[PDB]
């Protein structure tokens, strides 16, 4: 077996005058691999959240528009499309903070349980906030977490 | 005259804002002038910290440790300017961006429009480098 | 940047930069520059070190200041002293300056705007897609119906 | 078949497949006076309906 590596070009370049480039590694990313490591640095931040929710949606409208006219398309039947996302892994560099929540010390994996539950119950308060991770929780059900120290 | 702890100026109440009527009291008893500096970032990332040296204290605005937010709404301290006699000083310490736990994502932007337009001094403190979504 | 030492102003001044040019591929690029611009003519930057060893950060305000990094130390304190020499009475239009009760005043009547709705909201990325094509779906709709119950 | 997943990709990225939504200011017109035409109307409806 081979292992492939893919490295990208890092998003949030302020001299970067194609943003919407960003995107496209970001997409291409999650399409192309079978792990995608997520890379974030000291916490877990709504945007990196949001991030994550927008491309994943965008990646699955695109892959739908080159599945009807794929013949490779046409060789499976009760599989979804997110059944073939990669598997998530969330990195967090020069991690500092306590791992407690409410009083409880936690795991990694279960500080990006926190971070991405959806809180329960069917209002309008919770629409806004559900709404990235009932995407997360959809399209990468395999999830990891590791925390690296500052080196 | 001035304030020896700060005080919470703006509570997030279930998840509206309003506003403490004692720290609103104490503000409007303050006749001198006003120098009115206030943070605005992404949660835990020191700001609270660095707000109190700005008061040139140890303690002041609660700083914690853990990967939970801590500062809630707007906190605020009036105290004596440094170096100007007959002016205050007010800090506006701000409940931090991002909250990965906060349902209310609309309070982020209301906060930080609160802190733009109170103050005559705008700190945004960010973290490692100059982000693109940090700009935007 | 691009093999030049730079100041931690001269940095935050580069990233802020428009490009010039006035094409397309500059647009998105150039519309948030132009408003920080013209918003906030007088821009400030200041570096601050790791401000110490990463097992002692969560103590960080009861430590004394040998135990901190020393350029840290003195980063708070150029900031400090910054803020103290530079930083101006506020001021609202008429030539009034700000004092308490004028603070007081200003705080009660944005808090009551952003309570009556006058604060526009920033919606989800993919709440806004749905938005704006299925606004677009509806059109196409009536318009196909148009073109059939015409002919 | 990685070939063949990296050239179908760039090709359908490069063709439009992929979404793109506009920025900020736009963004925010578009929702504002959007609104705007509706309250309007709706002060129009009134003043006509008494
Ligand atoms: N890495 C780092 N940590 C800091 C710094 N200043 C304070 N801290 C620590 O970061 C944690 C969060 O600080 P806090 O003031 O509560 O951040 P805030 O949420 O933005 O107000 C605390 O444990 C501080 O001791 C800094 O400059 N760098
Ligand atoms: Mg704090």
């Amino acid at each position: 077996h081979i292992l492939v590596l893919l490295d990208t070009e890092g998003l949030g370049d302020v001299e970067k005058g194609d943003n919407q480039n960003d995107s496209w590694i970001f997409a291409l990313a999650v399409l192309l691999s079978s792990t995608f490591v997520y890379n974030s640095i000291g916490t877990i931040n709504q945007q990196a959240m949001d991030q994550l929710y927008y491309v994943t949606e965008l990646t699955h409208r695109i892959r739908s528009k080159s599945s009807p006219d794929e013949n490779e398309n046409e060789v499976e039947d009760s599989a979804d499309f997110v059944s073939f996302f990669p598997d998530f892994v969330w990195t967090l560099r020069d991690f500092s903070l306590d791992l407690e929540a409410d009083g409880q010390p936690l795991t990694p994996d279960e500080y990006l349980t926190y971070s991405l539950k959806l809180k329960k119950g069917t209002s309008q308060k919770d629409e806004t906030f559900n709404l990235p991770r009932l995407c997360i929780r959809k399209f990468f059900p395999k999830k990891k977490c590791f925390v690296f120290d500052r080196p | 005259i001035h304030m020896t702890g700060p005080m919470c100026l703006i509570e997030n109440t279930n998840g509206r804002l309003m506003a403490n009527p004692e720290a609103l009291k104490i503000l409007s008893a303050i006749t001198q002038p006003m120098v009115v500096v206030a943070i605005v970032g992404l949660y835990r990332t020191g700001k609270s910290y660095l707000m109190n040296k700005l008061a040139g204290k140890k303690k002041g605005f609660s700083l914690g440790s853990t990967v939970q937010s801590h500062t809630k709404g707007i906190w605020m301290w009036c105290v004596p300017h440094p170096k100007k006699p007959g002016h205050i000083l007010v800090l506006l310490d701000t409940e931090g961006l991002g909250d990965v736990e906060k349902g209310d994502n609309q309070n982020d932007s209301w906060i930080f429009a609160l802190a733009v337009l109170l103050s005559s001094t705008f700190v945004y403190n960010s973290i490692g480098t100059i982000n693109q979504q940090a700009m935007d | 940047a691009d093999g030049q030492p730079l100041t931690p102003d001269e940095y935050l001044t580069y990233s802020l930069k428009l490009k010039k040019g006035t094409s397309q591929k500059d647009e998105t690029f150039n519309l948030p520059r132009l408003c920080i611009r013209k918003f906030f003519p007088k821009k400030k930057c200041f570096v601050f070190d790791r401000p110490v060893h990463r097992r002692k950060l969560a103590q960080l305000e009861k430590l004394q200041d040998e135990e901190l990094d020393p350029e840290f130390v003195q980063q708070v304190a150029d900031f400090c002293s910054y803020i103290f020499s530079n930083s101006k009475t506020k001021t609202l239009s008429g030539g009034i300056q700000v004092n308490g009760p004028r603070l007081e005043s200003l705080v009660l009547t944005y808090v009551n705007a952003i309570s009556s709705g006058d604060l526009p909201c920033m919606e989800n990325a993919v709440l806004a897609l749905a938005q704006i094509e299925n606004s677009a779906a509806v059109q196409k709709a009536i318009a196909h119906y148009e073109q059939q119950m015409g002919q």
